[PDB]
């Protein structure tokens, strides 16, 4: 006798006319058999279903502000993002705008700044994890002609939170499969789409579910979206992170949540910063900081094993040195500066998704039959930068002090020394030149200076794009002076300056003034 | 209760 | 009637308001009716779910130590981690973080770790292979029905072959599966047969895998512990004292007729199988053992049957395979390198032949491109060098170069043996011998620096294995020495060096 | 049973007999059973397809190319092409509906503008991404002899509308 229920959840009218329907139709039929399964089904899920329960927004932005500080660190023109959304929140009280999307490397805090709004706002979380998805129908739902039919996992999480206006977070919109049986892109379209989403359809409850109230937030580590998802999509772009960035992640938020996870209390573990910074620079080569919580947590974890199996010591301290005895041998190391002026080398700025890495350049000149040889796993693109350079310096043979007869006398080799690492892109032009001018005049490239930028055939510097994680590289390799191109300049006002009171940047704007400033005597 | 085969 | 079965066990009260609501459902029903064999079934399929009686964990980690090593040899790593699981678990009471992941290629024991970390915390094991009530009669789920045999409210999980779960298939979805590993969901776990919340908290998990090809809300609660290939002794030492004993049992051979020396354990390891775990071993000493039941009954005369590193030819066939030897017998103008694998290590000759011609250079032995590369970096560093070690210049246009590598039809990729080439090349130019009892690897620049490789242990192992002396590594993997064994450290004379001239002051027999 | 809104939806003659001879193939049929769920989930496909639904467009020229002007700005090729059909449309009663591509860089305005044609000319809206259609069981549908068969995505908007006469946005053809 379930006819009180339908009057007590207050459904809209192809709901209550359904469930009514469906009641009378089970009523009529007989129990424990496998339709009345079915038919029962559909009820317990035709009432679980969030028809009227809304949850109260929080319409205030220092508490906001003071929340989004907390749990994080460092995103401040992402949490700046967030709060100018949830300004207008407070105004127009139900966005019909595109959806926030956070964009990054993996290990950022995407998901708990999905978290963190959800706090923020003041609206419950849900979560619908994607990368699994290669049905349509795995969220729009199958209908209930089969025996076992249960409802698409977008009105499933919509019935575990059972709150009309939740925070959903699409997590990883970029991985699904190819291999897909329907287009979850135009479901999942229509459930960003404010035309469509005072009407949805569910297989399964085959009625009218309104998600024009649902505030939705999707994570992405590339732009790989589907194309009728990706104009539905508001970019923020969370960007890496620093050393001492990821020093006060894991000094601030990181280590007091795995000092409570293993109950380590205060008088028992003391882990030095230098350690943190050994993790950072010797043991982990991620964008993030998900490494940081592997080995500080395996680290508190030995902490605690000592702990148990020694019983003299009862305050264990880890410095730089003690992590070889706790977490093993070193598994990576950066690339760092020269000590000493060579004379081919040329420390060059490489940029790839998990950071920025130096980009070391040797050339060798040697007397021959006018043949050059490129090595190092390098792409086209960069193997035309290096003719081109070579181009650049054939134009400007005789002002160089360089015998012009060296494309038919000289053998020329161009070697990048991570022969594995394959590598490609213009970036390293300017650099290329300088290597080859320095190995034609036997000049030698001062060591401190690392340079990028693309180089045209009449001298002059093209843009690059990435100076962000290529001056952490050159910050962290111990360069002194970076030779960026003069349009990039601009890309200088979104620098810590950390890396600027630390670096001499010179932009440059020809082949000239890398010339000048990179070599040591004078060109 | 029959079974019934579904393609 | 059933009252007292269902307070005897005092289940919590909304499970005895269910219980007692289908009990007083039964009063009003008649016996002999498929719809009471329902009625019945559901009350046995809720007094046999452990709502209680756990079993008492143990918090000493010496004795899990030895429990650890009595069934599994050099697992020592992995044994670490779960001591410190056992740690925290032993502080905190109810880990529900992360969950244990053993990843490894298949052979190694990380099924059987199931059953040592079983008897090592002392719980109750319960594995799981991967890979509603209604009239017709149901079953209750698998992970409940687990649950309910063992009986018990704290039993180990194991979520086998993750890799073999997920197919390209319609199957199993990430969903019921992650609703059982994450904190929060699990004191509300309700079983669609059982319509009961039913907690999973204080239970342990554990779930091996071959690889990391596990689905993404899987692998955010998985941590990564990775099973390195067993070496030679290893692998002896786990025939010796694993493996052979359980095909004894399980042929019933007495101990006073078979002798498998460790000679014949070696000849199978070295001569008559290639792969990383010892699953392969156990196929050639179950077919010794059952060849050696074989000649007993055929045979009444003799009576022990003696198995040793000679007549393996009459049991097991003949050599399958073989491996790289040091040819120490002279020392000529070729060099031996170091080449790493899945399976282990190996040996890997390198020969030049530098003859008068134009200056052609050929390159041979399937190499793939980062090795030409390589080749051609090794060789303009003999160019950039040509006077200083006594080489006529021109040899880049009066002298063809052939670089050859004698398993052909074997691919072979990567930066190493650089500096193996180079020495080859300054050999075959200088007319100056490479010493025989010298192996090497490393990466060269144009600079003349040696860069570092990986693999240094199965290079080492491949090294010592090979009759090699001395080993020319370079000077960064000073630390991958830190996890070698000291016999192989005591019996190799191992040079880290930085440079080819110091390269080249070692491996060449005169000076140059 | 359901011939109530059989002939509530004044159906065409092959649709009406095929729906009312499913509809009389059901009720010889036992309840509770697959089949019968089969032949029921047929009949709420063909209850909810418009067949007669027609939407009155409009005849005024001026209000026309006012509207088209108030939601953008010189898309003059298409606005003309707009007041064409509008202007052949008050000669006669029913035309082909016209099949066109606007073809061009992205941000240019042809999504909108479909909007906007759908709000001058009187048609309903309805759009389908074309965008990652990969096969042809997303505009044909499967046969109901399979578990999870459905009536296209062309079927499925034409009764979301409920309308003969909408203006599909057939969007992103070349993705
Ligand atoms: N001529 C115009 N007058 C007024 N608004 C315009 C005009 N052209 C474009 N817009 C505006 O530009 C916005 C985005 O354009 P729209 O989404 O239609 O681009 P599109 O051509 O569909 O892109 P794509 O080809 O990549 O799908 C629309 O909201 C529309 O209002
Ligand atoms: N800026 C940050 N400040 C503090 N903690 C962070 C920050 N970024 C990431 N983290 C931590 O690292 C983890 C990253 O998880 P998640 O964001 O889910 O990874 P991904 O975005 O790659 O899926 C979180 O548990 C979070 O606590
Ligand atoms: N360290 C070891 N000590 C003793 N036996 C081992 C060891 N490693 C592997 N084995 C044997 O090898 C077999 C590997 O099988 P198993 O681990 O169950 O399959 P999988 O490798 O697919 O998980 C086990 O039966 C075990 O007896
Ligand atoms: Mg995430
Ligand atoms: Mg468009």
């Amino acid at each position: 006798a379930l006819k009180r229920k339908i009057e007590a959840a207050k459904m809209p009218k192809d709901a209550r006319e359904k469930t009514e329907a469906e009641l009378q139709k089970l009523k009529m039929m007989s129990p424990m058999s496998a339709e009345a399964t079915v038919v029962r089904g559909y009820i317990d899920w035709m009432l679980q279903v969030p028809w009227n329960s809304r949850s109260k927004v929080k319409k205030d932005l220092v508490k906001a502000q003071e929340v989004l500080d907390t749990d994080h660190y460092g995103l401040e023109r992402v949490k700046d993002r967030i709060l100018e959304y949830l300004a207008v929140q407070s105004r127009v009280s139900k966005i019909k705008g595109p959806i926030l999307c956070l964009v990054g490397p993996p290990g950022v805090g995407k998901t708990s700044l999905g978290q963190s709004i959800a706090k923020a706002t003041g609206r419950q979380y849900v979560r619908m994890a994607l990368g699994g998805v290669r049905d349509e129908a795995e969220i729009r739902g199958h209908r209930r002609t089969y025996i076992g039919s249960m409802p698409g996992k977008l009105i499933q999480k919509m019935a575990k939170v059972g709150v009309k206006n939740p925070l959903f977070l699409l997590d990883q919109i970029d991985k699904m499969a190819s291999d897909m049986r329907g287009d979850p892109a135009s479901a999942l379209l229509e459930v960003l789409d404010p035309e469509q989403n005072v009407a949805f359809n569910d297989h399964y409850l085959e009625v009218d579910y309104d998600l024009s109230d649902v505030m939705f937030v999707a994570t992405s580590n590339s732009m790989n979206i589907p194309a009728p998802l990706l104009d539905r999509m508001e970019v923020i772009r969370l960007s890496g992170y620093t050393e001492d960035e990821k020093l006060n992640i894991a000094k601030q938020h990181l280590l007091p949540k795995q000092f409570e996870r293993n109950a380590i209390k205060k008088g028992e573990l003391t882990i030095d910063d230098s350690a943190i910074m050994s993790i950072i620079r010797y043991y982990t080569r991620e964008a993030g900081v998900r490494s940081l919580e592997r080995e500080i947590s395996k680290l508190c974890r030995k902490a605690v094993k000592n702990l148990l199996m020694d019983k003299t010591v009862k305050h264990i301290e880890i410095n730089g040195d003690n992590l070889k005895d706790f977490l093993g041998v070193q598994k990576v190391d950066y690339g760092r500066a020269d000590t000493e002026n060579r004379v081919g080398q040329v420390t060059g700025l490489a940029w790839t998704e998990v950071g920025g890495d130096l980009l070391t350049i040797e050339t060798a000149c040697v007397p021959g039959k006018g043949k050059l040889t490129y090595t190092g796993s390098l792409g086209e693109v960069m193997q035309e930068s290096i003719q081109a350079a070579l181009t650049v310096v054939r134009a400007r043979a005789d002002k160089l002090g360089i015998n012009p007869d060296f494309y038919e006398k000289r053998d020329i080799h161009v070697h990048v020394p991570e022969g594995a690492t394959p590598k490609d892109g213009p970036s390293a032009g300017i650099a290329m030149c300088t290597a080859l001018v320095s190995c034609l005049t036997g000049n030698p490239v001062r060591a401190d200076v690392a340079m990028t930028g693309e180089i045209t055939l009449r001298g002059l510097v093209l843009p690059i794009g990435g100076l962000k994680e290529k001056l952490l590289a050159a910050h962290r390799g111990g360069i002194k002076v970076v030779l960026i191109p003069d349009d990039n300049k601009r890309d200088l006002e979104e620098i810590p300056d950390n890396v600027i009171a630390d670096l001499e940047i010179h932009p440059v704007k020809r082949i000239d003034d890398v010339l000048a400033i990179a070599l040591e005597h004078p060109a | 209760a029959a079974a019934a085969a579904a393609a």
